């Protein structure tokens, strides 16, 4: 019988690679199409440099695994190992965010 | 715009005081005349009135003596109010009806129907439509709809769907949708989503958004003719008829029937009959059959009020070998009261020639307006008028800003007035071919 780790192990596990590593976690092309499909509801024939988009993934994953950070310590305030939809907004919200 | 300067133009009344009926001296355009104006105005009062049917009046008087001005005056007091029909005499001589058939149509076009009638609008900008088109189509769909007031998600039934897909809705499109019906009129574009509208030319207009609620009832009065309701009910799509024209003679007994269902609806209060008037321009272009009809189509009870003009002195009338006053049947003249128009003094003259040149963009020098008054004494009101258009664009010529007496002699030089091509008739009548056929072409 094959092995298996408890609930939460491998969390950890994940947790202490990526808070190790410095690489970008969201793919790269599918975050292009969804830059030039915001773009185009502001202006078309738009062009994004390479650096403008990869500048921009930069900035928004940073937003995002910031925010995780303050909506962790809204699900353990919360008595919670688990974040929930409303960490996220108690978060935003007291950032002036939502 | 598309309406150009015509002879008329200047006329936007009777220029009565509605509160007495005394014509003021000038006023709305109208000079002088001021007892066929009180008269006119009297006409007006009893036909906004509507208590009397089937009275008829003759303008009578010397041609440019300000008939046709006080029958168009009396159409600018009635508005839109009241139906008014305006015929030529030679208008009922028709190939594709007989003219008592044609007399009759007109006696019916000049009687509304008032109709008021409520539904509800919904109008605004439109935020998204979704539709599915899930192979086959109009399966489901949401439209999100905004005004600045209020905004709102609707699902769309099947043949809604439909509608939206036929008129190309987008987001950005203003509409309105009038729900019963269920038409789209696309009001315009939002400037807000302008850019999405990449395949509009820059000659593309945009508005703003609607304002307020998105739906309301919105109220409509229709007056509809019992002519358009003859022709309505004549074939499988009368209503065309009353374009192209192709009504035959519509029979009686549709007539009939429509008479007695408008009375209903009088007396159900669900409608309103609104008498009009019937102007008949040069009334002696008729002949004996149409007088024979009118006498009795005036005793009808929805018959219009009936105004007639004539120039004519004691003259034969058409169809028979007789002469009578105006051209028309003692019989029928007893049926009708009569106003009549007098001569121009030299000072109307000058105040009408003021007012068309205003009507006009003319600058008249005071010798100019005192040349061309004195000119219309001798040459007629028409003539005078005639020449103001005229010395303007000798005056352009010679790029004077104001219109001097140099352009006013041009005028009279290069344009010959009725007596003086008389005159030259009357000289030339070897050259011209006379009413023998008789004519030298020898120098
Ligand atoms: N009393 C008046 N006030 C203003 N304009 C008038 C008056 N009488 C006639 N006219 C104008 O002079 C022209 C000739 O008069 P019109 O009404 O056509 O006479 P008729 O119809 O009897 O021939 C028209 O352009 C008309 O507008």
């Amino acid at each position: 019988k094959p092995h298996r780790y408890r609930p939460g192990t491998v969390a950890l596990r994940e947790i202490r690679r990526y808070q190790k590593s410095t690489e970008l976690l969201i793919r790269k092309l599918p975050f292009q199409r969804l830059v030039r499909e915001i773009a185009q509801d502001f202006k078309t024939d738009l062009r994004f440099q390479s650096s403008a988009v990869m500048a921009l993934q930069e900035a928004c994953e940073a937003y995002l695994v910031g925010l995780f950070e303050d909506t962790n310590l809204c699900a353990i305030h919360a008595k919670r190992v688990t974040i929930m939809p409303k960490d996220i907004q108690l978060a935003r919200r007291i950032r002036g965010e939502r | 715009g598309l309406n150009l300067i015509a002879a008329h133009s200047h006329i936007r009344g009777l220029g009565v005081d509605a509160d007495t009926l005394e014509p003021r001296p000038s006023s709305q355009g109208l000079v002088g005349q001021e007892k066929a104006r009180k008269a006119a105005a009297v006409v007006l009062e009893m036909i906004k009135q509507g208590k009397i049917a089937g009275r008829a009046v003759l303008i009578a008087g010397p041609p440019s003596t300000g008939k046709t001005a006080i029958a168009m005056g009396m159409a600018q007091s009635l508005g839109q109010d009241v139906p008014f029909t305006t015929l030529a005499a030679s208008e009922i001589f028709s190939l594709e009806m007989s003219k008592t058939e044609a007399l009759t149509q007109a006696f019916r076009k000049s009687i509304g129907v008032r109709i008021k009638e409520e539904s509800e609008i919904m109008e605004g900008e439109v935020v998204e439509i979704q539709i599915d088109r899930s192979t086959g189509g109009a399966k489901q769909g949401k439209l999100t709809i905004k005004t600045t007031d209020m905004e709102a998600i609707y699902d769309m039934g099947s043949k809604m769907i439909d509608a939206m897909t036929k008129e190309r809705v987008m987001a950005g499109d203003i509409i309105s949708i009038d729900k019963s019906s269920g038409k789209i009129t696309k009001l315009g574009r939002s400037y807000a989503r302008s850019r999405d509208y990449d395949a509009m030319g820059v000659d593309t207009k945009f508005l703003q958004c609607p304002e307020g609620e998105l739906q309301k009832r919105k109220e409509v009065v229709h007056t509809v003719s019992l002519h358009e309701i003859d022709v309505i009910n004549s074939r499988t799509q009368g209503f065309l008829a009353l374009f192209s024209g192709d009504t035959g003679e519509i029979r009686s007994e549709i007539r009939d029937q429509i008479n007695t269902k408008v009375a209903e609806w009088k007396e159900e209060g669900k409608a309103e009959i609104v008498p009009g008037v019937l102007f008949i321009d040069e009334v002696h272009m008729l002949d004996i059959e149409c007088f024979s009809y009118i006498n009795r189509a005036l005793e009808s009870d929805l018959a219009p009020i009936v105004i007639m003009a004539s120039n004519r002195g004691v003259s034969r009338i058409r169809g028979t070998d007789y002469k009578s006053p105006h051209g028309l049947p003692l019989d029928f003249l007893d049926r009708v009261v009569i106003i009549n128009t007098h001569p121009y003094t030299p000072d109307e003259l000058r105040q009408i020639l003021s007012i068309r040149a205003q009507e006009e963009e003319v600058d008249l020098t005071p010798d100019a307006l005192a040349l061309l008054t004195k000119i219309g004494q001798e040459a007629g009101l028409r003539y005078a008028s005639n020449l103001i258009t005229t010395s303007q664009l000798i005056a352009a010529k010679r790029r004077a800003k104001q219109v001097g007496v140099e352009d006013v002699q041009r005028s009279f030089k290069l344009f010959y007035d009725p007596a003086r091509s008389v005159r030259f008739v009357q000289e030339s009548e070897k050259r011209l071919i006379g009413n023998d056929g008789v004519v030298d072409f020898s120098y």
